[PDB]
């Protein structure tokens, strides 16, 4: 069949060898490190494909490889979405990814556990890629959930530091905030809809209502750390300099807002949730580079630098326009 | 020893009914059922309404 | 190895019980002070000051250094809500008052 | 060693053997629940050649 | 915690059955054995049971 | 039905006519075995049910809480083989004689084609159990949770067997088959007002309901790590089932006499939650989670919905199996301090590094992480909540808020921060305590990946 | 265990039911019948009672 | 359901000869079964209070605390079928001799009874 | 493929432009997807070709079972407990093939959704209102029997249904 199908299902099943070979030798070695970052930058340069085949016609999937449980009218399956967003993301993401990786080499050479940060660093990419990759609710809320997780273990990874510990349930309270709005849309949309597949939302949803919209904006604001949510993402700079640099900074926190970025046909036709998220992400922007304008530690000025960021895209999904949202990310 | 027995195990014997503990008591455990009673029913008894009136658009309502 | 007599009593009435419960608590007479005798199931424990752990002294060689808590001292009734991972009591430079208008 | 281990790993047999009895039993008991076989409405048919009953 | 499950809760099932079957307990076994004040409610019960039941 | 029932019968003479040193090892393989042959309950028909004669049938909704009786009976001689090794070899026979006695009596509950059979094993397991905690329990307290544990569940249980022996009177059956297809409508009577209520009673106390919970804490902590393991993990669940099972006859009456429950099980569980928040003993936090999941359980039954009833299958067996671990989790912890107090052995991820592993799966199992099927029977049921009413959300989200701060609270307390400097007694593990953990653990993720066996016969 | 789970026949006929539908969808849209009723039992069968109020 | 002056019954008659057109019951009954399991149960019983080897001190014992259950058993097993023979014997020839207390009912199908549906909602 | 019915699950005819290359630049798509069919094609296909004829060494049937037509719950007598056991479960089939056919069409509007790109608003409306008939159908028949249900519950439902469309057809004529 077509090779762009197959590229884009390669490049997240090769992502996962090292955690199965996590069990192996080579994980007791000191080239557990270089493995995990050459086979990242394999999957960069194999992801490099579809997106040129993009770019080249614009090609689309949607792939339902895997049958699991139907729920009487209502079936579920492992679905992807390879849509523009997808294959632009992905080799972003990934070219992020090696080069924070080859960084950690040299900043955590030290640390006993290197061969687990590796690990973990993998774990959260991999998680992040079945965030975006996403064609159902479902599927959507697992990568959701997974990088909470992630970020979780990765803020508390000093775990003799209570300061660690207090930030890395801090995030996880906020998040589960967002994520309260987060189950609320899919609970919605199952009822109403009768789907949490993206194909059956979009269809039967002309005129979208307040409610699934305004959860959805809950879990956005909540992962994004908008102005209600927002002193989780300063205080998760408690974690090594490459987690803050990965996670909490540029692929993890975009996740909210990407969201809202994979739910913008309903978006747009609803007026108020519009307005609300224009509001929040300009009191975030602003409130954020006020607290940025005075701080010492330098972390803590970057990550705020990060929430005004943001904010901006909040603003700028709230005036409608998604695709330049996205290529701010 | 003496703090775990105090949180737990001590408590009752020296529990006396008194118009602040009846009250508090009261409150706290009664009032919040009937305020979420009266919440449910009327918005379960609005529903209902609607739906007898045919005025409520259920289209796709497939899964309950 | 803890008799009957080392265990929480009923509120204290005289002096004597009162000196006598000071005394279970390794604590002074006069710094003793029950919780005030309603129907609430305090009963005969020590009302210590409502200060969270995070304020304790950090350069004193705690026996539980990471709790700051030393073995045989008596323990705040609350004291897992102030375990210096959850809501802690330590002054502010600006004022409680002042910082609720202000966000306000 | 043989009749010395026997009375030693005797009690091993049993769980196996209550349960080729219990499986018996439970044939013997489905032999008495026979009143509608090959006469329900769905599955009336008729007999093979060199069939006697449809299920046992 | 303490006002509601340990204390109220508490109170109206288990507190107060274990306390009415107490008193009850109590008040019916504490007969001193004196075998005149038996027959003396033998006697009560049974002008009631003559003049309530027919 | 007499493939598995035999063969646990013959459990009890090969038990008591074992070697003094091989009690354990023979137990545990023929449970296994035994196990391995309930498995085959499993394939379910989309038409009625597994008839197998008069007494006996099985269900979609049987066949998962038997498979995971069987499983539960080896993990439970793995647990208890620790602390019962100065025993008597006459007194661990008993208590094994109890194990088996408990899980004859809960294969033949499940199954049970009548109502009356039903009622009289579903109470002939109050008594293993009742001897399990007033004789192998440690503390002085045991006694008086037995007594509590007793009394409860008969002031619960004697008003429905009156209920059900009136019903015969008026039906002339009480057959699951005949009562359900021969169902009538029941009038908005007093009469009939008092029947729901005595149906309804016995097992709602069992669940338990957040007013009627008070046994269970004490019955938990009281307990030895064998009794609180099948506490946890089968015996809550009979009044599930039996409220499933026995609402059939109780419409549309159900309609009306379900808002006080609801109230008392939404409320209840944030109430639980937040209980959990403060609490200086393990095994109690524990049993105040399992509180909570059962009032969500609670309210799905009374919505009484397809999608309620999946998530109310999902969420018991998924639940069965995270408390277990987390009991046995906190016993090992136990078994090394002697204190069970939680604030006590801190830091424990730098001593037993797997354990804490073990943990952390454990606490995000019960924290309802996708795609697990605690969160699958989470979801379907505020999906269908939802449907009932759209304020429930609020409830339901906010469970879910406390219930991950919580779990992670019990998490970070245990396994992160400093070690207690006094405590040098902490041994590593034992093969024994790992394989208990992983035997608990692997069978739920496997579940995830066929989650249809364990949605019920509304699937 | 798992292994004989994962491979369990298909008694709760969930193709059979997949290729009754197919086959029954073939029919009806080239017949012109309108897909799925409202009414699930025949209404010729069906006595109601008269009002006449 | 007093049969004590049922008429023709002969006063401490344990078994009528009536009893003997009904089947017996045979002798793999599992109530049979059951009583022999209650006598073996008394053996061990017997053993364990008196202090002996339980599973093995009598045989002989044993032997006859099953028989003696199974004989009783069997004769009580016969009584039992023979008073529920009895009693629908009963039943069946009240309600031929009384006709118009039992009464043929007319057969009515679903599809022409009004039941009242409730919505679950 | 074969593998299924064209019928039931439709597709449109899929025209594909044609390359028009502007420039004599070589692009690296075609060369990059040339090397994939060498790599990747070729000896997956070789091993088609093995496992196919394999399979054909060994050719063996299984048979989709069929189900007669028994009475519905409508022709039951009250009480008449075997009749009433083959009319619920004949419901029940008919109740899960219902299912399967919403399925079908919800996955119809799903693939038409994906398949017309920017345009499915318009190009989709007739898997659309094919949903809106088969889910309004599905509604009326099973929508609010709740756990507990069965065909005499359906069937009571259908009954009150006609019941109000007899009363409001007497009335309109009558108005
Ligand atoms: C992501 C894909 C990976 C594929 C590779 C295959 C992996 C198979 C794993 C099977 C399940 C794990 C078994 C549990 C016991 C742990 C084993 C152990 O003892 O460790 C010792 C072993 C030896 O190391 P050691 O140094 O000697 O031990 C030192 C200490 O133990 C210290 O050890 P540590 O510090 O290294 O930590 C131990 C580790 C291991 O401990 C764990 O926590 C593992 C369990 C995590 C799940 C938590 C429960 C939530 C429910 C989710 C259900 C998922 C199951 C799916 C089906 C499972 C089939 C059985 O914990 C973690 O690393 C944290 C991971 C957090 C994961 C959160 C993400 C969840 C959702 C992910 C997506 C799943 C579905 C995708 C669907 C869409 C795409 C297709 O270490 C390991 O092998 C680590 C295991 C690998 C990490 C697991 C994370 C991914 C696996 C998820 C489940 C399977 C995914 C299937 C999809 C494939 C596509
Ligand atoms: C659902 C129905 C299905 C199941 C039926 C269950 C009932 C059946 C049996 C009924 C009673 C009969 C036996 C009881 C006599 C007691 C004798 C005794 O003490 O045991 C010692 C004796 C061995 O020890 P020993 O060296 O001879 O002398 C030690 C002294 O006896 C004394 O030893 P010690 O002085 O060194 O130790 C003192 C100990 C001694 O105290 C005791 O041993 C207690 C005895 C049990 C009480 C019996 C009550 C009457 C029946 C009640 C049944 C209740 C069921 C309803 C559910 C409620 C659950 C409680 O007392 C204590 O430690 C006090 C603390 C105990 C904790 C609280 C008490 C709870 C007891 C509840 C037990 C209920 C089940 C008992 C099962 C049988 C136990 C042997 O054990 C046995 O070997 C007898 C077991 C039966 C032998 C089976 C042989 C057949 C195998 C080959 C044939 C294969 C069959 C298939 C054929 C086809 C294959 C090819
Ligand atoms: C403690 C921990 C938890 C334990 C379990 C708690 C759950 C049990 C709650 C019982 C459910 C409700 C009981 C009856 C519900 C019916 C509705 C009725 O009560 O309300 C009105 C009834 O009006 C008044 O309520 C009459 C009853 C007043 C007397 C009851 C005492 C009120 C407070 C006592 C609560 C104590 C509960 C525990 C007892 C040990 C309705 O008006 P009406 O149209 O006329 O009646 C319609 C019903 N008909 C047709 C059958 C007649
Ligand atoms: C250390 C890191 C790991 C190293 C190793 C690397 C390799 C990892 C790969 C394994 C995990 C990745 C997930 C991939 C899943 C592949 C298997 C899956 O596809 O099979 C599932 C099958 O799994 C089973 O269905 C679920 C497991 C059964 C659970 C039973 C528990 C065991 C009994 C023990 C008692 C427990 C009591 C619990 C109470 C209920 C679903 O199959 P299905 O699509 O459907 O159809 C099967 C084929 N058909 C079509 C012919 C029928
Ligand atoms: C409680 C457990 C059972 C213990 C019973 C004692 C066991 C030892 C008894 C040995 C056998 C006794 C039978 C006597 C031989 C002949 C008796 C016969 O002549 O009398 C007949 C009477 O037969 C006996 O009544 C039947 C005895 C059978 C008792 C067993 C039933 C127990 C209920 C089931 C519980 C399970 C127990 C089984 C294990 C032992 C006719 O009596 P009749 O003059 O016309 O009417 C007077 C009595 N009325 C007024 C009540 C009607
Ligand atoms: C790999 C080792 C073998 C290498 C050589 C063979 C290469 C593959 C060829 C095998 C043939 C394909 C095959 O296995 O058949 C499908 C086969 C299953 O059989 P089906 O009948 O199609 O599924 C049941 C529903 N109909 O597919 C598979 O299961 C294997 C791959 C599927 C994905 C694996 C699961 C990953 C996800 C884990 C669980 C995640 C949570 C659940 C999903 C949530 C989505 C909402
Ligand atoms: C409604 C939610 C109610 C909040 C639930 C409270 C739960 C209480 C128990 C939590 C345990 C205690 C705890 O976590 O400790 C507090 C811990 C430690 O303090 P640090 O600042 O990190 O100090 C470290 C330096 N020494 O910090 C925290 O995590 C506290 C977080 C509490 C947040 C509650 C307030 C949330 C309000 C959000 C409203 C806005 C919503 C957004 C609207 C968006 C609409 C589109
Ligand atoms: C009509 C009458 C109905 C009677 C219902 C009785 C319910 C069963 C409980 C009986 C307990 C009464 C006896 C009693 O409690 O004695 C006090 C006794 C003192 O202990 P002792 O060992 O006897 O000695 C102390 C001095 N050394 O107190 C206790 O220990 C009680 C501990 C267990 C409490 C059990 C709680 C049972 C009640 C739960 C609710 C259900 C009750 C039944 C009716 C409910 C109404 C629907
Ligand atoms: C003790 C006395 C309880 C008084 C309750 C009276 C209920 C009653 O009598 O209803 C009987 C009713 C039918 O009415 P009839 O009298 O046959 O005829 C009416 C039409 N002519 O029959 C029944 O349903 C009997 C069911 C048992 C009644 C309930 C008794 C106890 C109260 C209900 C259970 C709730 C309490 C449970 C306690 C939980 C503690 C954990």
């Amino acid at each position: 069949m077509n090779p762009f199908a197959s590229l884009t299902l390669t490049t997240l099943t090769i992502l996962t060898i090292p955690i199965m070979m996590s069990n192996s030798n080579i994980y007791k070695t000191n080239l557990y490190p270089n493995y995990v970052k050459t086979t990242v930058s394999y999957a960069f340069t194999l992801s490099l494909v579809p997106l040129l085949m993009f770019m080249h016609t614009g090609q689309e999937m949607i792939i339902s490889n895997w049958h699991w449980m139907t729920l009487q009218t209502v079936e579920l399956s492992l679905s992807f979405k390879m849509d523009y967003f997808s294959v632009m993301f992905i080799p972003v993401a990934l070219f992020v990814t090696w080069s924070i990786m080859e960084f950690s080499m040299w900043y955590m050479h030290s640390d006993p556990f290197i061969n687990r940060f590796f690990k973990y660093l993998l774990l959260f990419l991999i998680t992040m890629m079945i965030l975006v990759t996403a064609n159902n609710l479902f599927q959507l809320f697992i990568g959701w959930e997974g990088v909470g997780i992630m970020s979780f273990l990765l803020i508390g990874w000093w775990h003799g530091r209570t300061d660690a510990n207090t930030a890395a349930l801090q995030a996880i309270l906020y998040n589960r905030i967002g994520d309260i709005g987060f189950v609320l849309s899919m609970a919605w949309f199952l009822t109403h809809s009768n789907a949490w597949d993206l194909q059956q939302i979009f269809m039967l949803n002309n005129e979208c209502p307040n409610m699934p919209l305004i959860g959805l904006l809950l879990a956005a604001a909540g992962k994004s750390a908008q102005f209600g949510l927002h002193p989780w993402l300063p205080s998760a700079m408690e974690g090594p300099t490459p987690v803050s640099a990965l996670l909490h900074s540029s692929t993890m926190v975009v996740a909210g807002v990407f969201l809202l970025i994979r739910f913008y046909p309903l978006m747009e036709t609803n007026k108020l949730v519009q307005t609300m998220t224009l509001c929040l992400g300009a009191i975030t922007t602003l409130f954020t580079a006020l607290c940025a304008i005075t701080q010492n530690d330098i972390k803590k000025i970057v990550a705020f630098s990060t929430s005004s960021q943001l904010g901006l895209m909040m603003v700028t999904i709230g005036i409608n326009q998604p695709h330049l949202a996205f290529l701010h990310i | 020893i003496r703090w775990t027995y105090a949180r737990s195990a001590n408590i009752y014997p020296n529990f006396r009914p008194t118009p602040k503990t009846s009250l508090l008591g009261a409150l706290f455990g009664i009032g919040p059922l009937f305020f979420w009673y009266y919440v449910f029913k009327t918005d379960r008894d609005k529903k209902e309404k609607l739906i007898q009136e045919g005025k409520l658009d259920q289209t796709f309502n497939i899964s309950y | 190895h803890v008799t009957k007599d080392m265990f929480p009593g009923p509120y204290p009435k005289t002096p004597e019980e009162r000196a006598a419960a000071a005394k279970k608590y390794n604590m002074r007479v006069e710094d003793y002070e029950p919780y005030p005798d309603d129907g609430m199931g305090y009963g005969d424990y020590p009302k210590l000051p409502d200060r969270s752990q995070q304020e304790r002294d950090p350069w004193y060689d705690w026996d539980h250094p990471d709790l700051r808590l030393n073995w045989g001292e008596p323990i705040h009734w609350d004291l897992d809500m102030y375990i210096r991972n959850r809501v802690d009591t330590s002054p502010t430079p600006v004022s409680w008052n002042t910082m609720c208008k202000h966000l306000f | 060693n043989v009749l010395q281990i026997v009375r030693d790993h005797w009690v091993h047999i049993l769980v196996p053997v209550g349960f080729v009895f219990g499986c018996y039993l439970d044939r013997r008991s489905d032999e008495k629940l026979t009143a509608f076989r090959n006469k329900s409405l769905l599955f009336k048919r008729e007999l093979r050649p060199n069939e006697e009953v449809t299920w046992k | 915690s303490s006002l509601l499950d340990l204390i109220w809760l508490e109170t109206i099932l288990p507190k107060t059955t274990s306390f009415i079957q107490m008193k009850m307990s109590i008040m019916v076994s504490n007969q001193k054995g004196l075998i005149k004040l038996y027959f003396l409610s033998f006697l009560i019960t049974i002008m009631i049971s003559m003049t309530l039941f027919n | 039905m007499l493939k598995i029932i035999i063969p646990t019968t013959m459990l009890l003479p090969m038990t008591w006519m074992s070697k003094h040193n091989m009690i354990w090892i023979n137990a545990t393989v023929h449970s296994l075995l035994i196990s391995l042959i309930s498995l085959s309950l499993l394939n379910q028909l989309g038409e009625n049910s597994l008839n197998f004669s008069l007494t006996f049938f099985s269900d979609s909704l049987s066949a998962p809480l038997l498979v995971l009786t069987t499983w539960l009976l080896p993990l439970m001689l793995m647990a208890s083989q620790s602390h019962l090794s100065k025993e008597t070899t006459t007194r661990k026979k008993l208590y094994i004689t109890m194990l088996i006695l408990l899980q004859l009596f809960l294969i033949m509950t499940f199954t049970a084609t009548e109502l009356i059979l039903f009622y009289i094993l579903f109470e002939a397991t109050l008594v293993p159990t009742l001897i399990i905690i007033t004789r192998w329990g440690n503390q002085t307290e045991r006694l008086n949770a037995g007594l509590y544990f007793l009394f409860y569940t008969l002031a619960g249980s004697l008003p429905l067997l009156v209920a059900l022996v009136y019903i015969q009177n008026t039906t002339g059956s009480l057959n699951f088959l005949i009562i359900h297809y021969w169902s009538h409508p029941l009038s908005n009577s007093w009469s009939n007002i008092f029947m729901w209520l005595a149906c309804i009673m016995a097992f709602m106390v069992k669940m338990p309901l957040y007013g009627l919970h008070l046994w269970l804490p004490k019955a938990h902590v009281e307990a030895p790590i064998a009794g609180s393991m099948v506490l946890a993990a089968v015996l809550l669940k009979l009044g599930g089932y039996g409220m499933m099972r026995i609402t059939t006859i109780l419409n549309p009456l159900t309609n009306y006499m379900a808002y006080p429950f609801l109230m008392l099980s939404m409320w209840g569980m944030i109430m639980t939650s937040s209980i959990c928040l403060r609490q200086t003993d393990l095994k109690s936090l524990i049993a105040y989670s399992s509180v909570s999941h059962m009032a969500l359980v609670i309210v799905a039954i009374m919505i009484q919905t397809p999608w309620s009833f999946m998530g109310a299958t999902a969420l018991m067996i998924a639940h069965g199996l995270t408390s277990s671990m987390l009991f046995c989790l906190a016993n090992t912890n136990y078994e090394r301090v002697h204190s069970r107090t939680m604030i006590l052995a801190r830091g424990l991820q730098t001593l037993l590094p797997l354990m804490a592993t073990w943990w952390l799966v454990a606490s995000l199992t019960n924290l309802a992480l996708p795609p697990s099927i605690n969160l699958i029977g989470e979801l379907f049921i505020i999906t269908a909540s939802f449907s009932w009413s759209n304020i429930t959300i609020i409830l339901m989200g906010m469970n879910m808020m406390i219930t991950a701060l919580y779990s992670l609270y019990m998490l970070i307390t245990t396994q992160r921060g400093k070690y207690t400097h006094h405590i040098n007694n902490i041994k590593p593990s034992f093969t024994r305590e790992n394989a208990l953990m992983a035997l608990h653990i692997l069978p739920l993720l496997l579940l995830t990946l066929n989650p249809k066996m364990i949605l019920g016969p509304l699937y | 265990g798992s292994t004989f789970v994962a491979y369990l026949p298909d008694y709760r006929m969930q193709e059979w039911a997949r290729r009754e539908a197919e086959r029954l969808v073939k029919y009806r849209e080239a017949n012109g019948l309108p897909l799925m009723e409202s009414n699930c039992f025949d209404p010729n069968k069906i006595q109601l009672p008269e009002d006449e109020d | 359901t007093m049969m004590s002056g049922r008429p023709g019954r002969v006063p401490l008659q344990f078994l009528p000869n009536e009893a003997r057109s009904l089947p017996p019951p045979k002798l793999t009954d599992p109530r049979l079964v059951y009583m022999g399991f209650l006598g073996y149960c008394s053996g061990l019983i017997d053993n364990a209070i008196r202090r002996r080897p339980v599973v093995s001190a009598g045989l002989h014992r044993q032997l006859l605390y099953v028989t003696s259950f199974v004989f009783f058993g069997y004769y009580l097993l016969k009584r039992q079928d023979y008073m529920y023979a009895l009693r629908d014997h009963d039943m069946f020839a009240y309600v031929k001799s009384h006709p118009e207390d039992f009464p043929e009912k007319d057969k009515k199908t679903y599809g022409e009874i009004l039941e009242e549906f409730h919505p679950v909602r | 493929p074969d593998s299924w019915d064209k019928d039931v699950y439709p597709e449109p005819p899929r025209r594909t432009p044609a390359p028009a290359p502007q420039t004599s630049l070589p692009n690296p798509v075609t060369y990059l997807t040339k090397i994939f069919d060498l790599l990747v094609d070729r000896p997956v296909t070789l091993a088609r070709e093995f496992i196919e004829q394999q399979h054909a060494k060994n050719r063996y049937y299984y048979y989709h079972r069929e189900f007669r037509r028994v009475p519905d719950i409508t022709e039951c007598e009250e009480k008449d407990i075997l009749c009433m056991f083959e009319a619920e479960m004949q419901w029940r089939r008919d109740y899960k093939v219902d299912q399967e056919i919403v399925n079908i069409i919800q996955e119809r509007l799903k693939a038409c959704q994906q398949r017309e790109g920017e345009s499915y608003r318009q190009n989709c409306a007739k898997e659309l209102e094919q949903f809106t008939q088969v889910s309004k159908a599905f509604q009326d028949r099973y929508s609010d029997l709740g756990a507990h249900y069965s065909a005499r519950k359906c069937l009571a439902k259908q009954k009150q249904r006609m019941l109000a469309e007899r009363k409001a057809a007497k009335e309109a004529a009558a108005a």
